[PDB]
């Protein structure tokens, strides 16, 4: 039943809304409510990253339904997670803020989900180097602070997160993020990041629980 | 003796970080092609 | 040794970046395409040979730019180089290879 | 804090009971109860594996309370798996079916913890085997359910399950491993294996929420 919705989508995703021969709302629903009760599927997350990641027609508010009803059945893909990640920051290929920052909030909530949670520790450089994206700060020092690992604490690193503390004000973001380098490096000059969503959690728990049934 | 194996090593640390930020600061979409995706990449 | 590996590494990644300057980035700084090619890949050469060779002076990693030069502004951005506070006629690169347990 | 008491109770598992200068069983109750609480890193899951799988002077029921206890924080590692495998089936070093059953018991509850589940595909033939083993074939069925894949599904499988069907009268368990070998082919004679315990279930997701946090 959802690879047909899908399908649909990605059509009127191709065409404006008003050349659509039907409104597409009713199907967006349609597609938010079986993932709600079912989950997705790696293949259809991989779809459903495609039409989140690339530009088309699709209006922010439908974007944001399904980003918010992307629980995922199983597991979740390098393709899956290396989509997000090139959607981030500043570029006209890009996705809005406002989605980035649900995106990364999405990492956080499925990183215990990812096949290969390495892949986030190889592209560390380019999550690290948005941090002075204000826009999407949060959710980013949240997602590098479960990826940091000693290797990625290099000096430059340490010097560049210091500074942006200093210019920023002090945001609290930046200080739990430091907190994690120091946890590596206490030589280190001196928010524990709490899950975003409970009920979310809650929910995809749920749906995961299938994976033990045989 | 051993100071040769980490320059060639270091060496590469600096290409693979001037590297992978400078595709990834483009603006091109690097992770839909296997060359740019690979540029990068860092090592697992 | 596990010596020429690092070499062989990064001979083959230096001219997979040659080869992303010469067919994507040229072409982008432009808005001729061959001429920024060869000036942003003599720029990184000449940015990446010295930092090495000051090793721990940090404060001799310097190149001299030209004034008005879009290789220096996309390297600035990119977050692969930066000017100097006191001018921005010179140049370094932002030290990717030292590591504190390398 | 959980190094120590591994420490103190595989000293005392090499010293039969009537020899101890003093009971082992309240370290194993604080290791127990520490468990319960933060669960068990990789390291101590491999080192409590030791402790569950090769011969000892342990009691049963200690054992057993080690197992029901065994939740992972974050992974399970291949390594800690084969430990698990390599005890299965008869043998002068290997544990008591009881136990054996509360392995494959655990292996089903933590499937999705697997670091690499692939690596119970590559032992499939070992776990199949020891089929005609009524004493653990209810959670063998459970296990080989989630683990067989259309390779798996040869035309000698096919035979001795219907075979060890045939001979036991009926048994759901096997009907409900028959079932799984039903989806990749078609052609042959026509219980879905619920989680064995929600309660672990339950708790192991709580333990497991705090990944997410940093």
């Amino acid at each position: 039943g959802l690879p047909r919705l899908i399908d649909a989508i990605e059509e009127a995703s191709k065409i404006p809304a008003k050349r659509r021969q039907t409104p597409i709302k009713p199907t967006i629903e349609k597609l938010t409510t079986h993932l709600y009760t079912h989950g997705a599927s790696p293949d259809s997350l991989l779809r459903l990253a495609d039409l989140l990641t690339l530009r088309n027609h699709l209006d922010q508010a439908s974007l944001a339904a399904i980003t918010r009803n992307l629980y995922p059945s199983s597991t979740v893909s390098d393709e899956v997670v290396l989509r997000f990640i090139g959607a981030l920051g500043h570029g006209q290929l890009k996705p809005t803020l406002a989605l980035q920052a649900l995106f990364l909030r999405w990492l956080v909530m499925v990183y215990h989900l990812l096949e290969n949670p390495g892949v986030l520790g190889q592209v560390y450089g380019v999550l690290f180097d948005l941090l002075d994206t204000a826009a999407i700060r949060p959710q980013l020092c949240h997602l590098l602070a479960l990826v940091t690992r000693r290797k990625h604490v290099r000096p430059f690193r340490i010097q560049a997160i210091l500074t942006l503390s200093r210019q920023t004000g002090g945001d609290p973001n930046l200080t739990g993020l430091l907190r994690v380098f120091k946890n590596y490096y206490p030589e280190i000059i001196v928010s524990a990041f709490k899950h975003p969503d409970p009920q979310w959690r809650q929910h995809l728990d749920e749906i995961q629980q299938r994976r033990s049934e045989a | 003796h051993e100071a040769e194996m980490k320059s060639n090593r270091r060496r590469w640390r600096i290409m693979k970080g001037a590297a992978s930020a400078i595709v990834a600061g483009s603006g091109i979409d690097w992770v839909r092609d296997e060359r740019l995706r690979d540029l990068v990449l860092d090592l697992p | 040794r596990q010596k020429d590996e690092w070499a062989k590494k990064t001979s083959s990644l230096m001219k997979q970046l040659d080869w992303f300057i010469g067919e994507h980035l040229g072409a982008m700084l432009a808005a001729e395409a061959l001429a920024a090619s060869a000036e942003m890949r003599d720029l990184i050469e000449q940015l990446m040979n010295k930092l090495v060779e000051a090793g721990g002076d940090n404060s001799a990693t310097y190149v001299e730019i030209p004034r008005e030069s879009a290789a220096a502004r996309f390297l600035v951005r990119s977050k692969v180089a930066m000017f100097h506070p006191n001018d921005a006629r010179r140049l370094r690169l932002v030290d990717f290879g030292r590591d504190l347990d390398d």
